[PDB]
């Protein structure tokens, strides 16, 4: 079998691979993450350089991994499906023998080792790929956000954004988010990371998705119109 | 050793893209237009079958479209061989699902196990990626009528009319100017002829040059039927539509 | 052997006999056939020794690794299932097990899980295993109430045992109780059998079959 | 291109070499023995203010009687951990006792050179492995990725290693307290560090003999903290 | 106990002038217990028509196997599967089971589409091709089936006269065999038509 | 396990399975329930050898919602079986087979039709009107034969199975401890806590 | 057909005292009714301050002694030269018999020795791995006729004080070295009468916190 | 798992002052048909060893071949192959113990019963047994098959204990041995009145003796023997 | 320079790089001594320590009672090494029931290193080992070299500054061996030895490691006070 050390130590001791593989994260479309108080939202970005696509079986950017947790990503989109399919077999082997759903915590430990594997196993490239890690644990009114990276480490977060220009909405997240009075319900929360897209995306259209996750297996995503509205009414208080 | 003779074809480039994953994306540009369109009472696959000869037996001939179940076809664009192998192998899931769930595979739950296959080709075993694209023309009871594209990545999309191979760029803006989502089949026929008709490098476009198919519920009543063209059946679409 | 566990008001009660024969040769009065998992969990021998000894204490080192690393006390349903799924690979080739796995924990309160060599597992509130596990039943199903007192639950495993030891040739020599409490299991003393049903049968009125 | 376990003409492996100046970016991490038990220390080093700092785990139990702290690709050290835990656990199962710190340090040590062409490349990343057992008392150990230990009275390990090694070489001696040590460890890791040093940036722990390993409340943190500031303008 | 008379069942086909006739009871039993009334034992791929008695499990497995081979046939070779054909698939299948056979017995009827000429054929378990001129009997009570069928054939019967032979050699085996019965079809096979009548029997 | 029926009445399927759970001498369960929810709309009881009977029907739960994740999609209870049907088959050749019986009652959304599949351990699946396994159908079938509408109502369905029950209660030897019944419908799956 | 057991006859003693342990086991090595040897010794000194015998299938008892030793060379390599204390020994024996729980070794095991707290220690194996500590275990042919002498005149079973009928047991008081030595004796005396494969020889192995120290006694040869 | 098929009868053997004895008769038997005539049974390792062996001829043949090889790969690298670091009795013996221990333990064993007869570098003697199952024990006398029953009983009249064997001289040794074989062959069935003795001494060092017959035997008494009981004639 | 990748190639001169460099790592090592009379052989160690705060590297392992062996490089490469002789110590007691001569010992290490100096993807021993033992041929003294060669010596050192204590065990050859039924005598003709090999510093009590085994002596290590007796 083919056993080549792809990833390795330079002289500087860096892993170039590993870092090769950010630089993939970096290109991919904007992926960002807002919990609240009773609530977390994952909003992610389609490019508009691909019109007459079809949006209904076009893979969405929102990933169930259970019916109480999701990830999304940003990278490269066929390393993600990899891992997604991974983590849901893992999901139902944890009810299987646990007897319990997974936590957020663990789901995102077990994708964080995945990542890291594949930087000192012979053969195989790093996965090109950051993902957001969003849920509630069961029985618990919690809001849970986890990033995860190429590298494989992961870390707990307020609010994260990652992909192309994270740098910038990063910029308008740890100036407009506050950590002793989070947003208090679904329509703050989800308004504070559509205004946070709005930075970087470009038209206010087909281009911003948003999820919704609540307590206790309460998913749903937002259609255009829906977002729509709270694109209109962030402009028209912006016009002051 | 050996590993002084090793390619590493499974590796980031500093700017973190796959090598061997875009230089097989370069081989594909110069393969024959294939084109797919979808309408609401049907999908219609054309493409052009790369500079022949008089002496080639054109009616035994298979190199752009291909069956994989009687529900799902394929157009092909890059290398023929590449494409066989991977087609193959999705005839074979396509009977495994059927065999296991008594039901005839969902579209989309075959293009991401192909596209899974082209994946795993970019990410281990020291091997170069199929040098492969293919347009996914299919129908099931769940999202009706579906067109899908996959490449050396691994990576899919969904797609209401999509061009692969040579002159896409062209090719695209010439769909997304004259697709409306309320047309049919015969117009989609149309437009994907006078499609390739403007985009190809030939001097002009006629039947021994293409291959052309259709999936419609234009079968008797409650049931979809493929239709593989012949070459006089594509010489009469060609009069028709005001070509030749 | 006989042994026993029930769910109650406060918590749960294990009671075990401590003979051990091989034919009608009588090898032990002394077995431990309670196994200390943990501090707060407890499963019975019965069947194999070996493998009741063996697979149990293995189960601690399990548990064990999954506070490590989930840095949360492992339930009772997934600390009896790890010993299902174990034993279940080895069905065929000859593993004797019938136990009860028994804790308490905030989630689940306490709970009991028999489990088998044959793969069964199942949760309940009052099991008996063994070749005096008709005897103890009677006691108990006759005497059993959620309302029990700590003082009378311990006491009323104790009293099922020796029903058992008197009867079955094969259970006796002491008893062994235990109270699994949520914030773990307390070890209520070794009684031998002996001494116990004069005991009892002058202070209840209980035997009188029996001349004393 | 070239092997991964070639030898330089100095005598050294290329990829263990390599690995240690992965280690130099790392984070700081601190540990001091005393007589009254072993504390570790680590630098946390959020890379944004978003981050919940509390889901930083540099500092991990491997047994009741063992604890441990990481320095670099902190990833690599999850296997690290995990082979430890189970090491620990599996002597307790065939040997009704604790392992001996040594023998738990030397178990993960074996880890290190299998790679080659096993993993494809060593770990990037450093141990301080602290604790106690009956036959030695109370120890510390520095384990790298070449897979040498040393027992340490007190070590740190980081980007601010050597500075804080020097000021260890100086205050150390065989009676320090176990409160001493805290403020110690508290005092060098403020030096080092970039940022200002709270109960949110940086973590403590200790391993006694009594009470096992404990990882420090930000709470308990705190009050020690403060206590180091006093102290600090009392002269 | 054994497994080739669990669940019961028979099958017999027949040549005639230019048709081919083949019928099956529709009785599923659990021994003694009569458990479905509506288990058909004819399946076709194309214009090949394959019938199979014995252990059920086995009969539902072997149509699904011959199913997707058939399938995977008819994209690469781009024509349907020929009786000729498909019968040496099927010995060539349950042989490469040799030492775990399926506990069947399988039987081909159809006519050839370029040649026109009819066709039979049987097997044991582990593929022995029977390919008789006159007619196929499978299943528990293929002792009737051979009594019936051996008095009852002459050869060059016209469509509509087979259908009354064929009918007649089932339905009269099969109320001699307490495990066959409760209900039976017959296949009537032309070179481009297919007829399927159910028949009226005892319900015993 | 002992006694498993199955009824598919006009809009709903019913399935009965008995609570006692017998190891040898005495009776360690009368509160036994063996059946699992594989998806929203669909039910699969069970029967067999101890310990492989939870452990299969465990096993399939997993693979169809681990399916109905990937998806985002619930199998037909046709597909459910089949897939069931494929994995004893596989079973019974094995080193040690997998030795259960089991029930599928499902209420397919799409033909808005309730079906129910009996499917025993060597993969022999039937699609049936009413069914059972091991000695159940031998004291209960001659009443279902009798009695049994294809558009009967629920409450019908629920008083026909009452007088199979009482049927085996009369001439079965063994104490199956009462039955639980649920209900499989549109709205998906409930169990009568009265019965 | 092959058959892989045999019985080698013999049979072993283990008594734990206040601040010693004996273990004691005959010398003579039987198949069926021939002699093979009027002295094999059965009881070994396994460093440590551990003495053990595995009585039963000799070929299964010296391998597993053999194996046992082995493990003791290893712990000291393992963890630097560390003391084998008589409660991880007895843990570690466990899985080497259970390591064999499907082909098991067809003896019955006793290890003698003392426990962290210097007080006399013995534990006592079934063939695949089950162990217990215990005061007094008699292992092997005549373990039948022992043990019942044991309880009786060791723990005092069924011995009441004169006088009082019944009500108040005989006290549990401590045996001295010699005292128990005098009832290993008396034993192995009693099974050589009585049981056909006992006699010839009888070897104690004595174990105190100065060391390891052994006897021997004649038996009758007949 | 098998059965034997041409097997040797009885080794016997025994220990005296200055080493050890051991003798083994020359005979192949293939059930109750005494086939083969010139077996050599007993088989030299070096100067200081001699191994016995019956039960499954096959099998001791694959033996005698193993402790070949033994020599061979002993001689390896070793200059002191015959001085300090040659064969030792005790070292072949271990050798063979856990080759048989092994063999049982795979289902699959040498059909044997061994005794390895030598005297070790400080003047020790060596006698131990080992069979198919991996057995093993020592004595001052030893025996297999039936030699066990007959021939120890009279050898343990000259050596009854450790004690007896400074007072036990070669030639009363020998006497003992040889007189035994005697008596396996008026009783044992499967015996041959040919057999080889061999003698290992710390001084003369190893007697190797082939070709030796039982002879003053006593027959003479049976002429007087007539009928089952009441015959006359 | 192009024939240093690996160690499957030979230069043009016929030399083998990637062995050469695993006999640096030795050079860099801390100094060892050994050496020997007709009744004892000893082992003689000068541990490292990395800092003032730090333990000192121990040096001594012992492979049975009869053996052992003392460290001069990578320190995990004579732990690899080290095992594989306690098995082969191992499987020569178990089996035969016989002590493994430490000549034969010798011959083990040599083919084990090879291995790895003749096949491609593996690396050398970075580690050169002093063993001693006392064997049915009396005391014995080795020398190995990750190269594979294996040579038997009346007295040896390796390591850093290894010169010096080697140059005066070839004056002091015709006393220390000798030094018969003397254990005290002979250790201090090693530590005389060794002190030759030093600069700058000296040995202190946590600073020297000791290992002796001869006629009526199992293989014994000597640290901390233990050698205050000896400094
Ligand atoms: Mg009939
Ligand atoms: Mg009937
Ligand atoms: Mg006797």
């Amino acid at each position: 079998g083919y056993d080549r050390a792809l990833s390795i130590f330079s002289p500087d001791g860096h892993i170039f691979q590993v870092e090769y593989a950010l630089e993939a994260v970096k290109r991919g479309t904007c992926a960002v993450g807002v919990k609240g108080k009773n609530c977390v939202v994952l909003g992610c970005e389609r490019r508009s350089t691909l019109k007459l696509q079809d949006t209904r079986i076009t893979p969405s950017k929102v990933s169930k991994i259970d019916s109480h947790v999701v990830l999304s990503f940003s990278g490269l989109n066929a390393d993600s499906r990899i891992l997604i399919e991974k983590a849901r077999v893992e999901a139902q082997s944890h009810r299987l023998t646990l007897e319990d759903p997974v936590t957020v915590e663990y789901l995102t430990r077990y994708v964080a080792g995945v990542q890291q594997r594949y930087t000192q196993s012979g053969g195989v490239r790093p996965f090109g790929v950051s993902t957001l890690i969003a849920g509630f644990d069961p029985r618990d009114d919690e809001p849970k956000l986890y990033q995860t990276e190429p590298s494989g480490i992961y870390s707990s977060w307020s609010a994260q954004t990652i992909g192309r220009n994270s740098k910038t909405v990063r910029e308008f997240l740890e100036k407009n988010y506050d950590r002793k009075e989070p947003p208090a319900t679904v329509e703050e929360c989800v308004k504070l990371t559509v205004r946070s897209l709005l930075e970087v995306v470009q038209t206010g259209a087909k281009n911003i998705e948003i999820t919704v996750v609540k307590p206790d297996s309460d998913i749903v995503a937002l259609s255009s119109e829906e977002i729509n509205q709270y694109v209109t009414q962030i402009e028209q208080e912006k016009q002051e | 050793g050996s590993r002084r003779y090793d390619s590493r074809t499974t590796i980031f480039s500093p700017e973190g893209r796959l090598y061997q994953v875009e230089y097989a994306l370069e081989s594909i540009s110069h393969a024959g237009t294939a084109i797919g369109i979808m309408a609401s009472d049907g999908i219609v696959l054309a493409a052009e079958r790369k500079v022949t000869s008089t002496l080639l037996e054109q009616d035994t001939s298979t190199e752009k479209l291909y069956k994989l179940n009687d529900k799902i076809a394929v157009a092909v664009a890059g290398l023929t061989a590449d494409a066989e192998i991977l087609i193959n192998t999705a005839r074979i899931h396509a009977q495994n699902y059927l065999k296991t769930y008594n039901e005839d595979i969902p579209v989309e739950i075959l293009v991401r196990r192909l596209s899974d296959i082209k994946q795993g080709y970019t990410q281990h075993g020291g091997l170069r990626p199929f040098g492969v694209s293919f347009i996914y023309a299919g129908y099931d009871d769940r999202y009706g009528y579906q067109l899908y594209t996959s490449n050396p990545s691994g990576n899919y999309t969904g797609w209401k009319a999509i061009s692969v191979g040579a002159n896409t760029s062209a090719a695209q803006t010439l769909l997304q100017m004259d697709y409306k989502d309320d047309m049919k089949v015969d117009d989609a026929i149309e437009l994907a002829l006078k499609t390739l008709s403007k985009t190809t490098d030939s001097s002009a476009l006629t039947y021994d040059r293409l291959e052309f198919a259709t999936i419609r519920k234009g079968a008797n009543d409650g049931e979809v039927y493929q239709k593989i063209f012949k070459p006089q059946e594509i010489k009469d679409i060609l009069v028709k539509t005001g070509i030749t | 052997t006989t042994t026993l566990a029930f769910r109650f008001q406060g918590g749960i009660i294990v009671a075990v006999d401590s003979r051990a024969t091989a034919g009608n040769w009588v090898a032990s009065q002394t077995v431990k056939k309670v196994i200390e998992i943990n501090p707060f969990l407890l499963g019975t021998m019965a069947g194999g020794a070996a493998d009741c000894q063996f697979w149990e204490t293995w189960l601690g080192s399990q548990c064990r690794l999954h506070e490590l690393r989930e840095k949360e006390r492992i339930s009772v349903a997934a600390a009896s299932k790890i010993l299902s799924n174990l034993v279940y690979q080895y069905k065929g080739a000859g593993l004797s097990m019938g136990t009860m796995i028994c804790g308490y924990t905030r989630k689940e309160g306490p709970t009991i899980y028999y489990v088998d060599s044959d793969g069964t597992r199942l949760k309940g509130d009052i099991f008996c295993v063994g070749s005096g596990q008709t005897f103890a039943y009677g006691v108990l199903d006759s005497n059993y109430k959620w309302d029990l007192s700590v003082e009378d639950a311990l006491y009323l495993g104790k009293r099922s045992i020796l029903a058992a030891a008197h009867r079955d040739a094969y259970s006796g020599g002491s008893v062994n109780l235990y109270h699994v409490t949520e914030d773990g299991w307390i070890y209520h003393g070794n009684h031998d059998v002996g001494e116990l049903f004069w005991k009892v049968k002058e202070e209840e009125g209980s035997f009188n079959n029996v001349i004393g | 291109d070239r092997g991964v376990s070639t030898f330089s003409p100095e005598g050294r492996l290329f990829q263990v070499e390599y690995s240690l100046e992965a280690i130099k970016l790392g984070s700081t991490a601190i540990g001091i023995a005393t007589k009254e038990g072993v504390v570790l220390g680590v630098e946390k080093r959020a890379t944004s203010p978003l981050l919940e700092s509390d889901s930083i785990e540099k500092i991990v139990e491997i047994d009741r009687h063992i604890g441990c702290a990481m320095s670099g690709l902190t990833a690599d050290a999850r296997s690290m951990i995990e082979h430890a835990r189970t090491a620990a656990v599996t002597h307790n199962l065939y040997y009704d006792e604790d392992i001996n710190v040594e023998s738990l340090t030397q178990s993960v040590c074996d880890l290190a050179l299998r790679f080659g062409e096993l993993m494809s490349r060593p770990f990037g990343v450093a141990l301080l492995i602290a604790g106690h057992d009956a036959d030695d008392g109370y120890q510390l150990f520095h384990a790298e990725p070449s897979g040498t230990f040393y027992r340490y009275n007190a070590k740190a390990i980081g980007s601010g290693s050597e500075g804080a090694q020097a000021e260890l070489l100086n205050e150390w001696h065989s009676s320090l307290t176990l409160k001493e040590a805290e403020l110690l460890v508290l005092k060098i890791l403020k030096q080092v560090m970039e940022e200002k040093l709270d109960e949110n940036n940086a973590q403590l722990s200790c391993i006694t003999k009594q009470d096992g390993f404990k990882i420090y409340d930000n709470e308990k943190t705190a009050e020690l903290i403060k206590e180091l500031k006093e102290k600090e303008a009392a002269e | 106990s054994d497994p080739s008379s669990i669940n019961g069942g028979i099958v017999v086909a027949m040549t005639g002038k230019d048709c081919v006739a083949i019928a099956c009871d529709l009785r599923l039993g659990s021994q003694s217990l009569g458990v479905s009334n509506k288990f058909e034992k004819i399946f076709h791929y194309g214009h090949v028509f394959l019938g199979i008695t014995g252990l059920a499990t086995d009969v539902t497995t072997l149509n699904e196997m011959f199913r997707y081979k058939t399938n995977l046939y008819k994209l690469k070779e781009e024509r349907a599967i020929e009786p000729e054909t498909f019968t040496q698939l099927v010995s060539s299948s349950l042989y490469e089971r040799r030492f775990g056979p399926y506990f069947v017995g399988p039987v081909v009827a159809g006519i050839n589409s370029k040649s026109g000429k009819p066709f039979i054929a049987g097997f044991d378990l582990i593929g022995c091709i029977d390919e008789a001129k006159d007619f196929i009997v499978s299943g528990t009570a293929s002792d009737q089936l051979f009594g019936m069928c051996e008095s009852l054939y002459e050869p060059n019967l016209e469509p509509e006269d087979l259908f009354e032979t064929i009918s007649q050699a089932l339905l009269n085996a099969a109320d001699r065999d307490a495990l066959s019965g409760w209900g039976a079809v017959v296949y009537i096979i032309k070179k481009d038509e297919v007829v399927k009548r159910y028949l009226k029997m005892r319900q015993d | 396990m002992d006694i498993i029926l199955g009824i598919r009445v006009q809009d709903s399927v019913i399935l009965a399975s008995s609570k006692a759970v017998t190891r040898g001498i005495s009776v360690l369960k009368d509160s036994d329930d063996k059946t699992r929810q594989l998806s929203p709309h669909t039910l699969m009881s069970f029967a067999g050898e101890a310990g492989d009977t939870v452990q299969f029907a465990e096993y399939i739960q997993a693979n169809i919602q681990l399916y109905s994740i990937r998806e985002d999609y619930e199998l037909s209870p046709q597909a459910v079986s089949s897939f069931v049907r494929q994995e004893l088959a596989k079973s019974i050749r094995s080193r040690r087979p997998y030795q259960v019986n089991v029930l599928i009652g499902g209420y397919d959304k799409k033909k808005n039709k309730p079906e129910l599949y009996q499917i025993d351990y060597l993969g022999t699946k039937v699609e049936l009107p009413y069914g059972a396994h091991g000695y159940s159908g031998f004291y209960t079938f001659s009443l279902l034969d009798h009695h049994y509408r294809p558009d009967m109502t629920t409450e019908e369905g629920l008083d026909l199975l009452k007088l199979c029950v009482q049927e085996l209660e009369k001439r079965m030897p063994m104490d199956f401890k009462g039955v639980i019944v649920k209900i499989v419908d549109k709205d998906g799956i409930r169990q009568v806590d009265d019965f | 057909q092959f058959n892989p057991y045999g019985d080698n006859g013999g049979t072993i003693l283990g008594i734990a005292g206040e601040d010693f342990a004996v273990l004691a086991g005959d010398t003579r090595n039987i198949t069926d009714y021939s002699i093979n040897s009027r002295y094999e010794p059965k009881v070994f000194d396994c460093g440590d301050n551990i003495v053990m015998s595995a009585n039963g299938f000799a070929a299964d008892g010296d391998a597993l002694v053999k194996r046992f030793k082995n493990s003791v060379k290893w712990y000291h390599f393992d963890h630097n030269d560390k003391k084998l204390s008589i409660n991880s020994a007895a843990r570690n024996i466990q899985h080497l018999l259970y390591g064999k729980r499907f082909f098991p070794y067809y003896v019955h095991t006793i290890i003698a020795g003392l426990d962290e707290d210097g007080k006399g220690a013995v534990y006592s194996f079934d063939p695949v791995g089950s162990y217990e500590r215990e005061q007094c275990r008699a292992g092997g042919a005549a373990a039948s006729l022992i043990m019942p002498f044991l309880d009786n005149q060791v723990n005092f079973k069924n011995q009441y004080e004169p006088g009082t009928n019944g009500k108040v047991k005989k006290p549990l008081k401590y045996l001295s070295v010699e005292e128990v030595i005098k009832l290993v004796r008396d034993s192995f005396t009693s099974a050589t009468e009585r049981h056909i494969q006992v006699g010839d020889g009888l070897e104690i192995l004595i174990v105190t916190k100065d060391g390891v120290r052994k006897e021997f006694y004649e038996l009758k040869r007949d | 798992t098998q059965q034997p098929i041409v097997t040797g009868t009885s080794v016997i053997s025994m220990k005296y002052d200055n080493g050890v004895i051991i003798a083994a008769d020359n005979l192949g038997s293939y059930g109750s048909l005494l086939r083969f005539n010139g077996v050599e049974r007993l088989i030299p390792v070096g100067d200081n060893t001699v191994v016995g062996i019956s039960g499954d001829i096959s099998d001791m043949q694959h033996i005698e071949r193993l402790l070949k090889d033994l020599v061979t790969e002993n001689a390896y690298d070793n200059p002191l192959a015959d001085a300090e670091e040659a064969l030792e009795p005790s070292y072949i013996f271990e050798y063979l113990a856990t080759v048989m221990y092994q063999r049982r333990s795979k289902m699959n064993p040498l059909w044997n019963a061994i005794i390895v007869a030598g005297v070790q570098s400080n003047g020790d003697q060596f006698l131990r047994y080992v069979n198919l199952l991996g057995v093993t024990y020592s004595s001052p006398t030893l025996a297999t098959g039936f030699g066990a029953h007959m021939a120890n009983p009279l050898l343990r009249k000259v050596v009854d204990r450790e004690s007896d064997i400074p007072k036990t001289t070669v030639q009363v040794a020998e006497e003992a041995i040889v007189n035994a074989m005697r008596v396996l062959y008026y009783r044992d069935a499967r015996s041959s009145r040919n057999f080889s003795l061999a003698i290992i001494d710390k001084n003369t060092g190893l007697t190797f003796k082939k070709n030796l017959q039982v002879e003053n035997m006593k027959w003479d008494f049976a002429k007087d023997i007539k009928g089952y009981g009441t015959q006359k004639i | 320079n192009n024939y240093d990748g690996d160690t499957v190639t030979f230069s043009p001169t016929g030399r083998l790089f990637q062995v050469e460099y695993a006999l640096e790592a030795i050079k860099q090592g801390s100094v060892t001594v050994g050496l020997r009379s007709n009744t004892h052989a000893v082992l003689v160690a000068l541990k490292r320590n990395a800092d003032e705060l730090s333990s000192y590297q121990k040096k001594i392992i012992k492979c049975d009672e009869h053996m052992g062996l003392s460290l001069a490089g990578l320190a995990p490469d004579a732990r690899v090494l080290s095992n594989y002789l306690r098995q082969q110590c191992n499987y020569s007691s178990l089996v035969f029931n016989r002590k493994l001569a430490v000549e034969r010992a010798g011959h083990l290490l040599c083919d084990k290193a090879q291995k790895n100096t003749q096949s491609y993807g593996g690396r050398p021993y970075g580690v050169g080992l002093l063993i001693i033992g006392y064997d049915k041929s009396g005391a014995h003294l080795l020398e190995f070299q990750p190269s594979g060669n294996v040579t038997e010596l009346y007295g040896t050192a390796i390591g850093a500054r290894s010169q010096g204590a080697k140059t005066y065990l070839e004056r002091t050859l015709d006393t220390f061996i000798k030094i018969d039924g003397n254990p005290d005598e002979l250790i201090k003709a090693g530590v005389e030895a060794i002190s030759q090999s030093l600069r700058d510093e000296s040995l202190t009590v946590d600073n020297l490691s000791i290992a002796i085994v001869g006629k009526d002596t199992p293989f014994t290590i000597y640290d901390g006070e233990a050698v205050a007796k000896y400094i």
